[PDB]
RNA sequence: UUGGCGGUACUUUAUAUCCAUCUAGAGGAGCCUGUUCUAUAAUCGAUAAACCCCGCUCUACCUCACCAUCUCUUGCUAAUUCAGCCUAUAUACCGCCAUCUUCAGCAAACCCUAAAAAGGUAUUAAAGUAAGCAAAAGAAUCAAACAUAAAAACGUUAGGUCAAGGUGUAGCCAAUGAAAUGGGAAGAAAUGGGCUACAUUUUCUUAUAAAAGAACAUUACUAUACCCUUUAUGAAACUAAAGGACUAAGGAGGAUUUAGU
C-alpha cells in the first residue's frame, strides 16, 4: 500500500540500528539514494520540458517526449557508472605523513592554531603530537568515563614555541584544546647563529635528565623522537641530546623547554663578566673571532684562569675520550633530520 | 568551537535600523487600518495586528507581535565602550558599573551625614523594591548576595540624619506596598414599583446558583423559586442553613426573601441560597457586622468542588487494587 | 484542599463578635484586628449560629452516617433523643415526688454524661517484640479519649442486638444505662483499663 | 607535623558500653558541665556493622534543659570515646552518638493515670590509521 | 518516557525548526495546526476523509519537491478550493518551480475533483528555531 | 589518586506512608472476568515490583492470526525469473511506552594550576566565567487563588511490543503463500481482580429520597447461576434484556493484604 511507506531518514534510522540498547554497552553503513537522481528522470525515459530538457531548443518550443529503449539503456549505464565511480572515489584518500611509527599520534602534524579574537592568524605556526593518552575513569554516565588528554608542541620554526595539554572526550576536541593553548605560552629560544644552542645544557627535571650538547654545522638533530620534533619546531639544526632516567613526555617536554629558555647568550656573558667574548675556530686557524663585546665599559682585569679546574664531568661523556669502547648502537647510520 | 550558532548580540547600529523599520511599520499598519498615523499608538497597533493575524494560541507570548525594539530587545545590550576602546565609566572593568556605581554613591551619602553630625517613618506603608525591580533599574544581573548588602547600606542611610535629598533617595528604591483590602463590597439598594426597598446578590456552591432578592422590612417570608421554604426544603438541615445569615445578625422576622436556585443537589442548592442571601444582607446591617459575617464564613465563597476522574484508577483519588504479588 | 494555607478557619460564636469591646481580652481583641486583612475559610453546611447545635451531638451523626447518608443518621439520633426523652417522662410521671426530683428529663444531658462515663484514661497500643506482639499501657489524648467513647456506643448498638430492634431503641436504652454506669460499654471501658493495670510492668517497651 | 597528624556479642558490647559510660557520667571525668547536668541512660545499641554506637539519655520536661544537655553531650562524645579506649574497656569503640529517650516521660506519665483509673467493681577509532588515509 | 514527536536532546548540535522544537502538549499554547478544516468541528461530517486527503497531500507534495522542502506545509480549505502554502529551498532553478506547480496542482485537482493551488515561499536555508 | 559495594543497619528523613491512627474493602459463599494448571485436532503476545477486565473503548459467523478437511498456482499492482509471507531473532532497530519519577540533576565552549591520575568555594569573598537542557515560570481546567491535570532531561531494567505499521539479517515459493466449509472443547483444580448478597441505617409499595402503609428467620433477607417463557439484534441465538417459578449457599469472612488527607 502506498501509505505504509516511510521517509528515507526513519528507514536508515532502523536499519543503522545506531541507538539500540546493544550499541551503547556493546558493519552496517548508510547511503543516500537521492545523491544521483535528477529531478524529472523516471525508469521509463520520458522526457518533460522544463524540467529535465531544455524548454526552448535552436528556437523550437519542445513537447513531451520518450527516449528509445537503446537511448534509456545507456543512460541506465552511464548512471550505473557514475555510482561506482562515487564507491571509487569514496574507497580513494589523500595520505598524511605518519610520525615516529604508523599507528601512533606522536609527531604527527595537524596544523596551525586557530585564528586569534581579532583575525590574528597563525599559519607561520605549526603544530606537532607528541603523546595522545585515552584514559577511562568511573563516572556515573559510563560507569567507566572516556577521557582523551593529549600532549601537544608548536612553534614557527625561527624561536618561538611552546606546548600544552588538552583534555576532552573526543580526540578531536583535545586537539583544539591543547593547539590553541599552546599559543598562549610561546617561549623564546636563543639560538647560536640561528643552528645551533649558544652552550651545552644539563639540567634534571623530576626523574628526566637531559644533556644536550652544542655542535657544528651539518652535525644534525641527534636527539630523542621528541627532542627531533620540538628542535625542528623551534628551528635547532644541529645538536647532540641523551635522555636517562624516566621516558615520560611530559617531564621531557617542560624539562627541554625549561633548559632551553634559560640559557645564556654570548652578549649578556660579555656585559655579566664585562669582557670581550672571543671564538676560536679550528677550521679558521688561529684567528680570533669576536662574537660579542660589552655594551658599556670594558674592563682590564683578565678573568682568573685556574690551573686545575674544579668543574663536574660525567662519566658519560668523559667515558668516550678516556678511549673505552662505545656500544654497537652509538653514531650509526640515520636518516638526515 | 561548537555548532551551536555564536551568542546573538546586538549592537547600537542595530537596534537603530531596527527602531526605523518599526517607525515605518507604523506609518504602513496605519494606512491599512485606515487610521491617522500622527495619533496612531501602541494600544491601535496592538488591536490592529489581532484583527489582520488572528491567533488564538493561549500564550500569548507565541502570538504575532508588532512591537516597538526597546521592548522586544534586551535592553542591557548596549556598547560601554567608544571607537579607541577606552570604556565610558570608570567602574568598568568591575564587571557590575552600575551596581557598584550605586553603591560608590550612597556609601558617599552616608559618609557625609555621619561627618556632618527626628522619627524615621516618614513613608508608611512600603517595601523595599525586589531583586527583579532592582535589576530592571540597574539594567544588569544580581546575585542574592549583592542585593543583600544593597538593602542594608540603604538602610544604614535612614538611620542617619537625612535631608530632603536624602529622603527623595530612598524613595526611589521603596515600592508602594499593595493595600488588598478584604472588605466586603456593600451592594446598592433599589426600590421596586411598591417603592420598597430590597437588594440583590448572587450565590454559587458546587453546581448550584442561587439569586436572593432580601427586602428591608418583612415578616420573614422565604420564597424559593416561588414555592415556600418548608415546602420546597423538607430537610431540616437545609433550613437551618438559610437560618444562619439571620440568626447570626439577630434579624429573624425582619426580612422578606424571594429567592431563585437552579443547579445542584438540595444540600449544594440550600448553600448556594445562604451565600447569596447574606451578600444581599449586606446592605442592611452595619459594616461593623459585614466584617462580623465575613469573620464567620458567611460571606466566603465555597471553592470546594468535584475533582475529575483519573484515567488509570478508580476515581479521583482511588486507585485501583495493587494485584496481589 | 482548596483552600491555601493562609484560609482561616471561621469562628460562628454570635455572642463572641457583639461582645462589648472593652469585654475582650487584647489577645482576642489582636485576632480580630489582624482577621481584617486576612482571608477566612467559608462556614460549613452544618455550621451554624443556632442556639441547639452541639458540636458532640453532631461529631456522633457523623460517626454513625453511611455512605453520606446525613439525612438517616440525623433522624437516628433524632429519634433517639426523643426515645430517651420519652422514657424519662414515663419513669417521672410513675414515680413518686422524691424520685421525681433525681430522674433528669433532658437527652442532651443524658448524652453528654452517658459518653462521658466511657471515656477511658488510658490505652493499650499493640506493639511486636521479640517475635510476639507485646501491647503496652498507652496515656490517650482529649481526641483519642473521646473517639473512643463514641466508637464503643455506635459498635455496641449496631452489632449487638436483636434483629427486629431498631437503632434508636437499642441506642436510646445504652446511652441511659451508659448514664448510670452499668452498660456494657462501662465494661469494654473496664476491660480496656483492667488490661493495662496487668501489663503495667511492661511499659518499657515503647518507642514512640 | 602537627597541623597534618590533627547477637551475643553485640548484647556483649551494648551492655558493657551502657555499664562504663554510666559511670563516666557520675564524675566530672569528662566535664564539670557533664556532670551538672546529672544525666541518665536509658541504654545502648550498637549497629551490626558497628559503625557508630548509639546511646539513649533520658530526656527530660523543660525543651530548653534539654536542648542544651544534647549539644554539651554531643560535644564531649568524642572525648567520651576517647576515655574508654584509655581505660581499656573495649578495644575498638564507634562512633559515640547521642540519641533522646522520652519514654522515661511516658513511663511516670502511665502510673498517674492509671493510678487514678476507673477499674470498677470486681581501537581503529582510537588509533591514527583512519585519520592517516584522510 | 514519552517519546511522541519530541526531537530529543543531542549534544549542543542538532538544529530544530519551530515546529519540531514543540512537543505534542504545545499544540493550540505555543504552536498551531498544520491542516484547517471545518471536518473536526462538533456536528460536522467527512473528518475521515478530510483526514486521509491530508495524508496523500502531504506524501505528494515531498516527492514532487524532493528535498526542495524546508519545513512541513500547511493545508488550508476554504469552500471546496484546497491551498498548499510550503516553504521551500532555493535549490532548484526557478523554472522547475514553475513546471511542478503547474503539473502538481493540475494532477491534484483532477484526483480529488477541487480547486488546488500552491503557494511557495522560498527561504534560502532552514530557519534554525534553537540548537538542541 | 579515584570509583564502588559491604552490615553504610548511625542522625534527620517518607506524608495517604515504613509502623501507629482512621474509613471502606480483599482473604469466607455465590457468580462475572483474567491467568496458571489440567486438557483439546485447535492461536499468538504480556506473565515479580513495572503481568493477571493485559493488546480487546470488546471472539456466535465475520473478526482469525489457530485446527481438520477440499480447492487455487503470475496468485490485489503500471511494470518486474515476479506477487505474497502474523515465517525465526524486541539480544539488529525505527515507532510508541513501562519503571525509578514531579526523582534533580545533565552540563558544551572558554579561563586558571611550580602538571593536571584531577581540581576550580569562601559574600566583611581567596579563580573561575559567560551560554544551553530539565526544574521553576508559562499556558489548560473559560475571574481570583489553591488543587488537579499536563510536564519531567540523562541514565537503570539487551524491561514490553517483528502480531499497529515500517525495517536489517536468515528462511518458504506446487508452499511457511491464497481461498472456501466446519470446529477452536472442558474442569470434584489453584489463584488475581471485579460484582452481588449476607439484611433492621434492612425488605416491598407510593412518593421520591421527605413522609407513610406493610414485611421482618426458615427460606424473612437472599441467585446478574441452572432451568422455563416472551422480547430486541441477526441470515444464523450460541448473545443481551424482561418476567416466571426453582430456589441453594451465605449469618460479615484465618495469618494476611488494597485504597483513601
Ligand atoms: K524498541
Ligand atoms: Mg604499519
Ligand atoms: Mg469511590
Ligand atoms: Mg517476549
Ligand atoms: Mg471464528
Ligand atoms: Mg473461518
Ligand atoms: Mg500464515
Ligand atoms: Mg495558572
Ligand atoms: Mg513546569
Ligand atoms: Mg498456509
Ligand atoms: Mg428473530
Amino acid at each position: 500500500s502506498f501509505f505504509t511507506k516511510l521517509t528515507a531518514e526513519e528507514l536508515w534510522k532502523g536499519a543503522l540500528a545506531e541507538t539500540g540498547a546493544g550499541a551503547r554497552k556493546g558493519k552496517k553503513k548508510r547511503k543516500d539514494l537521492n545523491r544521483g537522481q535528477i529531478i524529472g528522470e523516471g525508469r521509463s525515459g520520458f522526457l518533460w520540458p522544463g524540467l529535465n530538457v531544455p524548454l526552448i531548443k535552436s528556437g523550437v518550443v519542445q513537447n513531451i517526449g520518450q527516449r528509445s529503449k537503446e537511448e534509456q539503456q545507456k543512460v541506465e549505464a552511464t548512471m550505473v557508472e557514475q555510482r561506482e565511480e562515487w564507491d571509487r572515489k569514496r574507497k580513494i584518500k589523500v595520505k598524511r605523513e605518519r610520525g615516529w611509527s604508523g599507528n601512533t599520534w606522536g609527531g604527527v602534524s595537524i596544523g596551525p592554531p586557530d585564528p586569534g579574537p581579532n583575525g590574528e592568524t597563525y599559519e607561520d605556526f605549526d603544530t606537532r603530537i607528541l603523546e595522545v593518552r585515552n584514559v577511562f575513569n568511573m563516572t556515573a554516565k559510563e560507569g567507566r568515563k572516556k577521557s582523551v588528554r593529549v600532549l601537544v608542541a608548536v612553534g614557527n620554526g625561527n624561536g618561538a614555541a611552546g606546548f600544552a595539554i588538552g583534555k576532552a572526550a573526543d580526540r578531536g576536541d583535545a586537539f583544539r584544546k591543547a593547539k590553541n593553548r599552546a599559543i598562549h605560552y610561546l617561549h623564546y629560544i636563543e639560538r647560536y647563529e640561528g643552528h645551533t644552542i649558544f652552550h651545552d645544557i644539563s639540567l634534571r627535571f623530576k626523574r628526566t635528565q637531559i644533556r644536550m650538547k652544542k655542535q657544528p654545522r651539518g652535525y644534525g638533530l641527534r636527539c630523542h623522537r621528541a627532542i627531533i620534533t620540538i628542535c625542528r619546531l623551534i628551528g635547532i639544526k644541529d645538536m647532540y641530546a641523551r635522555v636517562t632516567g624516566s621516558m615520560n613526555m611530559l617531564n621531557l617536554t617542560r624539562g627541554l623547554f625549561h633548559g632551553l629558555a634559560r640559557q645564556e647568550t654570548h652578549q649578556h656573558l660579555a656585559d655579566k663578566k664585562g669582557l670581550h667574548v672571543v671564538e676560536f675556530r679550528e677550521e679558521c686557524g688561529p684567528l680570533p673571532i669576536v662574537v660579542a663585546s660589552p655594551h658599556g665599559a670594558l674592563s682590564k682585569e683578565p678573568e682568573p684562569e685556574p690551573e686545575v679546574p674544579d668543574t663536574k664531568l660525567d662519566w658519560q661523556d668523559v667515558k668516550a675520550m678516556q678511549g673505552l669502547k662505545r656500544s654497537v648502537w652509538f653514531n650509526l647510520k640515520r636518516p638526515a633530520t | 568551537n561548537v555548532q551551536a550558532s555564536r551568542q546573538e548580540s546586538y549592537t547600537e547600529d542595530f537596534i537603530k535600523k531596527q527602531i526605523e523599520e518599526f517607525n515605518i511599520g507604523k506609518r504602513h499598519l496605519a494606512n491599512m487600518m485606515g487610521e491617522d498615523p500622527e495619533t496612531f499608538a501602541e494600544e491601535d497597533i496592538d488591536r490592529a495586528i489581532a484583527y489582520l493575524f488572528p491567533s488564538g494560541l493561549f500564550e500569548k507570548r507565541a502570538r504575532p507581535m508588532m512591537k516597538h525594539p526597546e521592548h522586544i530587545f534586551p535592553k542591557q545590550r548596549a556598547t560601554q565602550w567608544g571607537e579607541d576602546g577606552r570604556p565610558f565609566h570608570f567602574l568598568f572593568y568591575t564587571g557590575k558599573q552600575s551596581y557598584y556605581s550605586l553603591m560608590h554613591d550612597v556609601y558617599g551619602k552616608v559618609m557625609q551625614l555621619e561627618k556632618h553630625r527626628a522619627e524615621s517613618r516618614d513613608l508608611i506603608g512600603s517595601r523595599w523594591l525586589i531583586k527583579e525591580e532592582l535589576e530592571e533599574m540597574l539594567v544588569e544581573k544580581l546575585s542574592d548576595e549583592d542585593y543583600a548588602q544593597f538593602i542594608r547600606l540603604l538602610e544604614k542611610l535612614l538611620t542617619l540624619p537625612c535631608g530632603p535629598a536624602e529622603e527623595e533617595f530612598v524613595q526611589r528604591f521603596r515600592r508602594s506596598v499593595t493595600i488588598q483590602s478584604k472588605k466586603q463590597l456593600i451592594e446598592p439598594v433599589q426600590y421596586d414599583e411598591q417603592g420598597m426597598a430590597f437588594s440583590t446578590s448572587e450565590g454559587r456552591r458546587k453546581s448550584a446558583t442561587a439569586q436572593a432578592v432580601v427586602y428591608e422590612h418583612g415578616s420573614g417570608k422565604i420564597h424559593v423559586n416561588g414555592v415556600d421554604y418548608l415546602i420546597y426544603f423538607p430537610i431540616t438541615q437545609d433550613r437551618e442553613q438559610l437560618m444562619f445569615p439571620f440568626h447570626f445578625l439577630d434579624r429573624l422576622e425582619r426580612h422578606d426573601v424571594t429567592c431563585t436556585v437552579s443547579g445542584g443537589g438540595r444540600s449544594a442548592q440550600a448553600g448556594a441560597i445562604r451565600l447569596a442571601m447574606a451578600r444581599a444582607l449586606c446592605s442592611f446591617v452595619t459594616e461593623d457586622e459585614v466584617e462580623w459575617m465575613r469573620q464567620a464564613g458567611l460571606l466566603t465563597p465555597d471553592p470546594r468542588i468535584r475533582e475529575r476522574k483519573k484515567p488509570g484508577q478508580e476515581g479521583a483519588r482511588r486507585k485501583f487494587t495493587w494485584k496481589k504479588r | 484542599s482548596r483552600y491555601a494555607p493562609e484560609f482561616r478557619e471561621p469562628l460562628i460564636d454570635k455572642e463572641y463578635y457583639r461582645k462589648p469591646v472593652a469585654e475582650l481580652t487584647e489577645e482576642e481583641k489582636y485576632d480580630q484586628e489582624l482577621k481584617k486583612t486576612q482571608f477566612i475559610k467559608a462556614a460549613a453546611a452544618t455550621e451554624t449560629s443556632s442556639v441547639f447545635a452541639d458540636p458532640v451531638i453532631s461529631k456522633f451523626t457523623n460517626m454513625m452516617m453511611k455512605g453520606g447518608n446525613k439525612v438517616l443518621a440525623r433522624s437516628l439520633m433524632a429519634q433517639t433523643l426523643e426515645a430517651v426523652k420519652r422514657k424519662q417522662f414515663e419513669k417521672y410521671r410513675a414515680a413518686s415526688a422524691e424520685e421525681q426530683a433525681t430522674i433528669e428529663r433532658n437527652p442532651y444531658r443524658i448524652f453528654h454524661e452517658a459518653l462521658k462515663n466511657c471515656e477511658p484514661v488510658i490505652g493499650l497500643v499493640p506493639i511486636l517484640k521479640g517475635g510476639h506482639f507485646y501491647q503496652v499501657p498507652v496515656p490517650l489524648a482529649d481526641r483519642r479519649r473521646r473517639f473512643l467513647a463514641m466508637k464503643w456506643m455506635i459498635t455496641e448498638c449496631r452489632e449487638n442486638k436483636p434483629r427486629r430492634t431498631l437503632m434508636p431503641e437499642k441506642l436510646s436504652h445504652e446511652l441511659l444505662e451508659a448514664f448510670h454506669n452499668r452498660g456494657p460499654v462501662i465494661k469494654r471501658k473496664h476491660n480496656m483499663h483492667k488490661m493495662a493495670e496487668a501489663n503495667r510492668a511492661l511499659a518499657h517497651y515503647r518507642w514512640w | 607535623n602537627l597541623l597534618k597528624k590533627f547477637s551475643i556479642r553485640l548484647r556483649v558490647l551494648n551492655g558493657l558500653l551502657y555499664k562504663s559510660l554510666t559511670e563516666l557520667l557520675c564524675t566530672p571525668q569528662v566535664s564539670q558541665e557533664v556532670y551538672d547536668l546529672n544525666v541518665e541512660l536509658s541504654k545502648v545499641s550498637v549497629t551490626s556493622d558497628f559503625s557508630a554506637c548509639r546511646v539513649y539519655w533520658k530526656t527530660g520536661v523543660s525543651a530548653e534543659q534539654n536542648k542544651h544537655t544534647e549539644s554539651v553531650l554531643q560535644r564531649s562524645a568524642a572525648y567520651m570515646r576517647h576515655l574508654l579506649i584509655s581505660q581499656q574497656t573495649l578495644r575498638n569503640v564507634p562512633p559515640i552518638v547521642f540519641v533522646q529517650d522520652k519514654r522515661d516521660l511516658v513511663l511516670a506519665e502511665v502510673d498517674r493515670l492509671l493510678a487514678e483509673a476507673d477499674f470498677g467493681p470486681p581501537h581503529r577509532d582510537a588509533s591514527p590509521r583512519s585519520f592517516l588515509l584522510g | 518516557k514519552n517519546r511522541a514527536a519530541r526531537v530529543r536532546v543531542a549534544k549542543g548540535n542538532k538544529p530544530v525548526s519551530y515546529e519540531e522544537a514543540h512537543a505534542p502538549h504545545y499544540i493550540a499554547h505555543r504552536k498551531g495546526w498544520l491542516s484547517l478544516h471545518t471536518g473536526n468541528l462538533d456536528g460536522e461530517d467527512h473528518a475521515a476523509e478530510r483526514t486521509l486527503e491530508d495524508v496523500f497531500l502531504r506524501k505528494f507534495m515531498m516527492g514532487t519537491f524532493p528535498g526542495c522542502l524546508a519545513d512541513q506545509i500547511v493545508l488550508k480549505r476554504r469552500a471546496n478550493q484546497v491551498d498548499i502554502c510550503a516553504l521551500v529551498l532555493r535549490q532548484l532553478p526557478a523554472h522547475k518551480f514553475y513546471f511542478l506547480v503547474g503539473y502538481s496542482e493540475t494532477l491534484l485537482s483532477h484526483f480529488y475533483k477541487c480547486p488546488v493551488r500552491l503557494h511557495l515561499q522560498t527561504v534560502p536555508s532552514k530557519v534554525v528555531y534553537k540548537y538542541i
